[PDB]
């Protein structure tokens, strides 16, 4: 159970490997879409262009709370699929007539000119003004700014097409370029600022030609920076802990027998005679060499997850105990140590050569708390020209290869006790000589002993190359700002003595296989990771007024699910494994109130929510162009609205006032019928709640398809569709009177009838033509290939 | 005090009083569900009282709703005009209308022709000045600096624009209406309502030290009649009155949910309903 | 001021003293560790400097810390017979010594014996009177209540019980040597250490308004002289000089430390080292 | 001395107070860990003293130090006006507050009104004035330009408005309350604290001299009570008192610190513990 | 009344906390650690009367 997410790593870095091409920059084509239009006219110089139902979408609230929840869902609804069509396009195609010497360039772009003759029965003195129409739908040019503060005010080049057509698609395509043209900049400005955050002149940037320059990208809402690393701290140990054990898969030790071999040459004393500190060392293994590799790292990155040493004994000591302290104390840094793991190995040292004191002694009489200092004073002590002890030490790399990151690094202690030169480090002298010999019990040492071990503690020179390059690649790929990060998970620190004795007398360093590019794209997956859960709590979950920190432990499963639906989808599988496996030292809460911060403090929305917001108020307006009615009324005495008798020869548009409302359908429903007589005897009553309607618009040729409005079954119970007849007027029947003989016999004695009808009256021709906006290809075209550094020139 | 109010005063303020509103609305709600066990009031507040998702505040404890607030009064009203790019204002143009004012006007402002002609003594709601020489009717008495709205009871000696008992302008003006000699004395009673908020004024006793505690050099503690006299005095010229109502509200507010996060009792009306 | 300490006091004071003393440690191991950034000191502090865990302390933010200061204060010194059963009140067997003083002897407290014979005034190291009649040789003229120690410097036309430049005994008295004739003046200075410490008066000033708005009928704001001189004043005959020494190091370890909460400043050694 | 004083030094009196007592805190650290005396002390400092990480510094030696300490003083105190942006400070307001000050207030600095009524003579600690004329009771006699703060002890023949011992305002006014005809003398001690910190005294005048060798147009050997005085009568007037603390801590220790880095001793509490 | 009206309770088995002691706990066999030793000694078979 502890390997399961081992080889979850394993695959994601791996899978990271597969290189997947980005359209993220690049756009694409696109054109409006021509909305469904039926224009008819009545009379000369009288055009009645009919609302036509558009959208189809929408969901009635049951529970009749309130009438903005159904506008809503209407305008999300739509505004999902609106925006699935304009994913990666901009509005670039329009059709035209090419300028040449018979005039100017002039759009071709609406329904076509020449059906309005057939589908408006114009006269011979109408049809004149449509050429001159034709020829004055010139296009215009202008110029739109682009670009935020935190990227580059880029310029690009717009047209102003002519469409034929009505308002409400105007007002459609105007959302739909202002949502589409966000976030978009060009390539010299794209190029400026990928100069600016890559310092290192090593890498040069491929230079733009003078056509690549005006050319138009997408970028990011916001940009990922030292910020975003900044508040990931509390979690940030496991990411180093866990990029360190995936990309450190080597270990460059030396075989212990070569050790023993050149311990005895050091050692002058005989074959025959028993030395301790020979036989302590070949009961020793180089096992787990590499996890004490991985937390030898993870200490020299981190000041705060120092190394705990765990001692098998707890009051009398041992040879073993004697010799592997003493190898930590001359072959391990004290700058990668605890205080507590100093103090213990300082104090064994000083108990042997002491004159009076025990270890049982100062261990009973020193306290935890003030480890520090007496480790400073014990080494001061064996510092001095009495006894001299050299004790390891390291020193910061700044060291770094050249690569393409958008955080700044920092400076590492070496896990290894060398300088660049290639020569052991002590605190203090590097010579041995001491007064005295060991003894604390019976264990008892020679001083050429120490002399031996300090001669063959000697790292081997020729690794230096491969003892550098790991610890060039692992400055250069680690943000600088997770290095202040605290410690969640204790035994990730935690190491036994003989491990690290046996680490430390081998001289191990750790190695990799791995490229400095692979590790940043480890680390921009994690970040792009958090970005993603972060934009979507800031479009979804931000919300300051209620249900915040008072919230029950109840509702936490309602916030938690969106999070953990994120995580849930390709390219977050890192960070998903990293919080699943550690839940109880970092828990769901602390997680989410992080998440939380970070999307409060200037994390963007999508922008879609704007697009939302704007398109609902379009809803509220026009109502029949979505295919919902506010109320209805149901009366046996209909007066017919006059106004629309010049556009429709009959209309199921009535003013009578209302009286006796009800609220809604279900209510006059479930309302017996002689109730339901006396509310229709009494005068005209509405019904309030929001139907889906329809309209049939109907030539007065063409039979009435029958509408069953209330179905007198049982009870008179209104239907849920209430489809309504609408026969027009043309100049073929403007003089004759229709009869209502068709509409009222197929009609019951009771009538449903509609209050409000909306639609445009045009006097004028010409008022027909409407603007569009598209990009010039010509002067600010689309880019096709991103920027990329210069390598491989062939 | 000394103070500069900026020509961005309004949009800081429109932010100021929703931070306030929050901050009031969310202290009513921890405190209608408080245990009442062995933790007081002022744990279970300083534990559970904070805002989340608002841009500019950078702790979930009240105090950072505490140092915004710090942040958005020195930048709104003192000496550096420093515009906070930490909150997010989009809009300088945008201003919700604040609640009406609901201060009784007792002691109201009053200046004097500068003729050394009159005396002048204060009331409860009225002044009464005695002619120290004979005066000729249809002349200048008494002018109010302090704006006013409300009716007029109990006009004696004196002329005032009416229509129906309610004074005409906001700044009426006091002349004599008929020739009145011998140290005679006129009166001028009005039931009207001044600048600013009446209610809740144990707050802003309590928060004027802790925001003068802080601003030492520019505030000094005060009663909120006087503050709110020279705070209106301090505003510019080019200022409508869309805009100094926004701006009042917010200078009083202030000291009140500074000294309401102290004394965690409740909240004004005006304060809560913004 | 009003207050009568009990016999409990040692008990109460131990418990008070190793709480400030935490809370200063504290202060100071998050003033340390403050890198700066979006978020100001003061929040930095609420979210981690106020988490002690001590049985009777029940939060982690600074207001517990404030009540848990309020309540032992009022148990300790307070009129109010009340005792805070849930601290670690059991088991105070055994007190550790307080610091000793370091007050300097500035103002000393004398008090003329009988008769209006002698004048007193004060100065920064010395006191003097004017006999305003004959007066014999070895009689007491004056003798302190506060209890000073130190060396003593320029006597003139008197005597004190000194050898060696210390005094013997804890409260000194003055005798004149010689008969002197009427307007002879006498002095002593002394180089002397008074109760209570020195360090922190910054603080002192408000912490004890702090600790006066919630107490408002028992203790007025005054100078820590006064204070102190009437809390040893109040203390009960039947006590130690070491339980005593506990109880007046608790007396200013409270108001300081209720200051410095307020002020993020340092703490003084006094009170960080007990 | 000629210098003014930028409208942005707290910004930068931050940096260099923190890297001061970062050297100190390396300095003691240092010290304490010294065990051999083969080698001498000054040169194992030389040898790892002056490793220290911070923004802007990127030297390893007590060299790049100083001139980091020069270069922030020049920046501060003798130039004008200079954005603290150029040092890379993150945010401006976010300045932790410095210890308060501790400095004894032996010399205190008093103007006399027009007209030569008075004479004055400044002893240890108190003042004392002598009346040349006729004078009445109830007018001001001396004025307190320096701040100061503490309690009051031995006032004869005058008042001061203070409550309880302890001085109600910062700058005090001393004022007659009986008239004294014929040549008088009257008095006001005060046990205060000024604007400086006392602790520390002879680095300072080691390193007013090492950093006046350099600014030599703009500094002078002195003492610290004048050093102080005139720095404090050199800041802007529009600065809140609680961001000149933060200027006014960083200009005595500058001075100190590099006194101190000569003589390799201790360090004051208020420099290490900021 | 309590018996009748509490009807289950909700636990999670002793495996898993086994399991997450083990990893949270990272300790080497042959070492004597004894809350191992404890905890896998345990049954929770009279959780419901408790």
């Amino acid at each position: 159970l502890d390997n399961v997410i081992k080889q979850i790593e394993a695959l994601s870095v791996i899978v990271n490997r597969s290189e997947k091409a980005d359209d993220a920059q690049i756009l694409g084509p696109n054109t409006y879409k021509q909305l469904l239009e039926h224009l008819f006219s009545p009379e000369e110089n009288v055009y009645i262009l009919l609302p036509i139902q558009a959208y189809t979408g929408g969901v009635i609230d049951r529970r009749d709370a309130s009438f903005s929840n159904f506008a809503y869902s209407i305008a999300s609804k739509l505004m999902m699929e609106l925006s699935a069509a304009t994913h990666n396009k901009i509005f670039t195609d329009y059709t035209r007539i090419a300028a040449s010497a018979l005039g100017p360039e002039i759009s071709t772009e609406g329904m076509p000119l020449f059906s309005l003759i057939e589908s408006l029965e114009l006269t011979e003195a109408e049809t004149s003004r449509l050429p001159v129409i034709q020829d004055s739908m010139v296009i215009q040019k202008s110029t739109a700014t682009v670009g935020n503060a935190q990227q580059g005010i880029s310029t690009i080049n717009i047209k102003r097409v002519p469409f034929v057509g009505s308002a409400f698609q105007q007002v459609i395509d105007q959302l739909l370029w202002e949502y589409s043209t966000t976030s978009l900049t060009t390539k010299e400005q794209r190029r400026q600022r990928i100069t600016e955050m890559v310092n290192d002149r090593r890498i040069m940037i491929q230079k733009l030609t003078l056509a690549e320059k005006p050319q138009v990208m997408r970028h990011v809402t916001t940009e990922i920076n030292n910020d975003l690393f900044f508040k990931m701290s509390p979690v940030a140990q496991l990411y180093i802990y866990h990029l360190d054990r995936a990309f450190l898969d080597g270990v460059g030790f030396t075989p212990l027998a070569e050790k023993q071999q050149q311990l005895q040459l050091q050692l002058k004393t005989n074959i025959l005679t028993a030395n301790l500190i020979r036989s302590a060392i070949n009961g020793m293994n180089t096992e787990s060499n590499l996890e004490v590799a991985i937390k030898m790292m993870q200490a020299a990155q981190l000041h705060r997850a120092s190394i705990e040493i765990a001692f098998p004994m707890n009051v009398s000591l041992s040879p073993e105990i004697i010799v592997q302290c003493f190898i930590v104390w001359m072959s391990i840094p004290e700058q990668l140590l605890s205080d507590r793991s100093n103090f213990i190995i300082a104090a064994v040292i000083w108990a042997g050569f002491s004159a009076d004191d025990s270890y049982a002694d100062i261990m009973r009489r020193s306290a935890r708390a003030s480890d520090r200092q007496n480790y400073d004073i014990i080494k001061a002590a064996l510092s001095s020209r009495k006894f001299k002890l050299p004790r390891a030490s390291t020193t910061l790399f700044d060291e770094n290869e050249p690569v393409v990151r958008r955080y700044q690094i920092g400076r590492v202690y070496a896990p290894f006790p060398v300088d660049r030169y290639g020569s052991p480090v002590y605190s203090n002298c590097t010579k041995v000589e001491l007064a005295s010999d060991y003894n604390a019990e019976g264990f008892t040492i020679r001083k050429d002993d120490f002399r031996a071990l300090q001669a063959v503690l000697r790292i081997d020179e020729d690794r230096a190359a491969d003892m550098f390059t790991t610890l060039r690649i692992m400055i250069s790929s680690i943000p600088a700002v997770w290095y202040d990060a605290e410690v969640v998970h204790y035994p990730h620190t935690a190491v036994e003595l003989e491990q690290l004795a046996a680490y430390g007398l081998t001289g191990a360093y750790p190695r990799t296989n791995h490229s400095v590019d692979t590790i940043v794209k480890t680390v921009n997956n994690i970040s792009a990771t958090y970005s993603t859960i972060a934009q979507m709590l800031s479009t979804i979950d931000l919300d300051p007024t209620r249900y915040g920190t008072s919230e029950s432990i109840d509702k936490f499963k309602i916030a938690w699910e969106n999070v953990e639906s994120v995580l849930n989808m390709e390219g977050n599988d890192f960070v998903k494994t990293i919080m699943y496996a550690y839940e109880d030292n970092f828990p769901k809460k602390d997680f989410y109130m992080m998440l939380k911060q970070i999307a409060s403090d200037g994390q963007g929305a999508h922008p879609i929510a704007a697009a939302i917001d704007q398109l609902r108020t379009i809803v509220y307006r026009e109502p029949e162009r979505f295919g919902y009615i506010d109320s209805v009324i149901l009366t046996h005495n209909p007066d017919v609205d006059t106004a629309y008798n010049r556009f429709f020869h009959l209309h199921p548009i009535v003013t009578n006032q209302p009286s006796n409302t009800i609220k809604n359908a279900q209510l006059w429903n479930e309302m017996r019928l002689e109730q339901q007589v006396e509310h229709i005897k009494a005068g005209p009553v509405r019904i309030i709640g929001p139907f889906h309607v329809t309209y049939n618009y109907l030539s007065e040729e063409e039979d009435m398809p029958a509408t069953s409005h209330i179905i007198m079954k049982d009870n008179m119970i209104l239907n849920d569709h209430l489809t309504f007849n609408f026969v027009k007027r043309e100049r073929r029947n403007n003089k004759k009177r229709v009869s209502s003989f068709r509409y009222k016999a197929v009609e019951m004695y009771v009538a449903v009838r509609i209050s409000r009808f909306q639609l445009e009256v045009l006097r004028d021709l010409h008022d027909l033509v409407r603007s569009r906006t598209y990009l010039d290809v010509s002067k600010s075209p689309l880019a096709t290939t991103p920027i990329r550094v210069v390598e491989y020139v062939r | 005090m000394n103070l500069e109010i900026n020509n961005f005063a309004p949009a800081i303020s429109s932010i100021g009083s929703q931070l306030c509103s929050l901050s009031a609305q969310k202290l009513l709600t921890c405190r209608k569900q408080y245990g009442n066990g062995a933790k007081s009031f002022e744990e279970f507040y300083a534990e559970i009282g904070g805002i989340i998702g608002m841009m500019g505040i950078n702790s979930q404890t009240p105090s950072g709703i505490r140092e915004a607030i710090y942040r958005l009064y020195q930048s709104a009203f003192l000496f550096g005009d420093i515009f906070p790019e930490s909150f997010g204002i989009q809009n300088t143009q945008n201003i919700k209308p604040p609640p009406g004012f609901t201060a009784p006007a007792k002691k109201l402002e009053v200046v004097l022709p500068q003729g050394g002609a009159f005396d002048l003594i204060y009331n409860n709601g009225e002044i009464r000045v005695t002619t120290t020489r004979n005066v000729q009717a249809g002349d200048l008495v008494c002018t109010v600096t302090f704006p006013i709205q409300g009716s007029v009871i109990a006009t004696r000696n004196c002329h005032v624009n009416e229509i129906g008992g309610q004074l005409t302008t906001t700044r009426p003006e006091i002349i004599a209406s008929v020739p009145m000699p011998a140290r005679t004395v006129i009166v001028a009673s009005f039931d009207a309502i001044e600048i600013g908020y009446g209610e809740g004024d144990d707050l802003f006793a309590i928060g004027i030290a802790i925001l003068s505690n802080r601003f030492n050099g520019q505030i000094t503690p005060m009663s909120r009649h006087n503050y709110m006299t020279q705070m209106f005095a301090n505003l510019p010229a080019n200022m409508s009155e869309r805009d100094s109502s926004a701006v009042l509200h917010f200078a009083q507010a202030a000291p009140v949910v500074l000294g309401m996060m102290e004394r965690l009792t409740g909240a004004p009306k005006w304060v809560l309903d913004y």
